[PDB]
């Protein structure tokens, strides 16, 4: 199979500029006449193609960006990079690479994504508090920024995160039979690699 | 080039179909080939693609999925649709340079109708030293999405400070879930004993109450 994966600095100041990086395996990005294009989507979805570099280095940009925006490739690496300065909050969105399908101008295979958010805002870890009475259980993750939460728990429902004066609030619950809980240890791992933070709160009777 | 996509959403029956238009501003076909590109997305991923040139369908892709139309109006039809089909639907041209995408078409997926399991917690001892009181419903596992939740302290309804938040339709089972979190001070949550969440939903006449006292 043929893998991208996208890597960079999550939240990133106004002004200043976004560097990623996507690294290919299972194919060279040199091969066979493919291109590799830069996608980018709002929060609300709306979906805006960036610019491509080919397999023999042309690149072309979406003209709203070309003042701003340069993509380079390292074949040694065989990766793909995006740089892009004079940061507004305009930016903050998920930023894709994808393989063009090989007709060109269509997009076959995407990298999972990286989000960047441009923000003045500190970094703020989340403060955690188990959520205790089949039955129910949960984890209330409160006070974080930016978003990038993740509950894992040792039957699921993440709610989406929610806004309030600069930080965000989201809840996790599980479900488990009343015979496995509370002999059994229920506990929510909460990660927030945006302050390299995990919580471990066991559900407590 | 900018493009049109209606409706802003659909439902649809399991095994019924589900059809979707993309309306251009210019043609977009060279009287034999179409530029025009179908993906889905589903929450958390990447969007996949389904169909290239109006009607090509891309390998590993079902063949329930059919592109068709030409010069400015594309359709997408899906059938029969399965519960896996819940997403949202995008169309994108190659014509000229940027290619653009249209906004999206959300598909949701019409089940039997469900009640909502409903779960009360009190805010943690945690919360309480560092001064914050939240007291969180759960309302899992329900459809349709509509749902009316109702906070009573001591009896009385209440509704400042209510924030509620709706999961995406589920793939596995085509249900919803949505968490009502009410927000106090210690101070106003220590001076009242009584916290209930009321659920009224279609799926009974009598409302799910759920209640704890702070004793």
């Amino acid at each position: 199979d043929v893998q991208l994966q996208e890597s960079g600095p999550g939240l990133v100041k106004p002004s200043q500029t976004v560097s990623l990086t996507c690294t290919v395996t299972g194919i060279s990005i040199t091969t066979g006449n493919y291109r590799w294009s830069w996608i980018r989507q709002f929060p609300g979805n709306k979906l805006e193609w960036m610019g491509y570099i080919s397999y023999s280095d042309t690149i072309t940009y979406n003209p709203s960006l070309t003042s701003r925006t340069t993509i380079t490739r390292d074949i040694s690496r065989n990766q793909i990079f995006l740089e892009m300065n004079s940061l507004t909050a305009e930016d903050t969105a998920t930023y894709y690479c994808a393989r063009e399908g090989v007709l060109h101008w269509y997009f076959a295979v995407w990298g999972a994504g990286t989000t960047v958010t441009v923000s003045s805002a500190k970094t703020t870890p989340p403060s955690v508090y188990p959520l205790a009475p089949s039955v129910t259980l949960g984890c209330l993750v409160k006070g974080y920024f930016p978003e990038s939460v993740t509950v894992t728990w040792n039957s699921v429902h993440t709610f989406p995160a929610l806004l309030q004066s600069g930080l965000y609030t989201m809840s996790s619950s599980v479900t488990v039979p009343s015979s496995t809980w509370p002999s059994q240890t229920v506990t929510c791992s909460v990660a927030h690699p945006a302050s390299s933070t995990t919580v471990d709160k066991k559900l407590e009777p | 080039i900018v493009l049109t996509q209606s409706p802003a959403s659909l439902v649809v029956s399991l095994g019924q179909r589900a059809t979707i238009s993309c309306r251009a501003s210019q043609t977009v076909s060279t009287s034999s080939y179409s530029y025009m590109h179908w993906y889905q997305q589903k929450p958390g991923q990447p969007p996949k693609l389904l169909i290239y040139y109006a009607s090509n369908l891309e390998s590993g892709v079902p063949a329930r999925f059919t592109g068709s139309g030409s010069g400015t109006d594309f359709t997408l039809n899906i059938h029969p649709v399965e519960e896996e089909d819940t997403a949202t639907y995008y169309c994108q041209h190659s014509w000229d340079i940027p290619p653009t995408f249209g906004a999206g078409t959300k598909l949701e997926l019409r089940r039997a109708d469900a009640a909502p399991t409903v779960s009360i917690f009190p805010p943690s001892s945690e919360q309480l030293t560092s001064g914050g009181a939240s007291v969180v419903c759960f309302l899992n596992n329900f459809y349709p999405k509509d749902i009316n939740v109702k906070w009573k302290i001591d009896g009385s309804e209440r509704q400042n400070g209510v924030l509620n938040s709706w999961t995406d339709q589920d793939s596995k089972d085509s249900t919803y879930s949505m968490s009502s979190t009410l927000t106090l001070t210690k101070d106003e949550y220590e001076r009242h004993n009584s916290y209930t969440c009321e659920a009224t939903h279609k799926t009974s006449t009598s409302p799910i109450v759920k209640s704890f006292n702070r004793n």
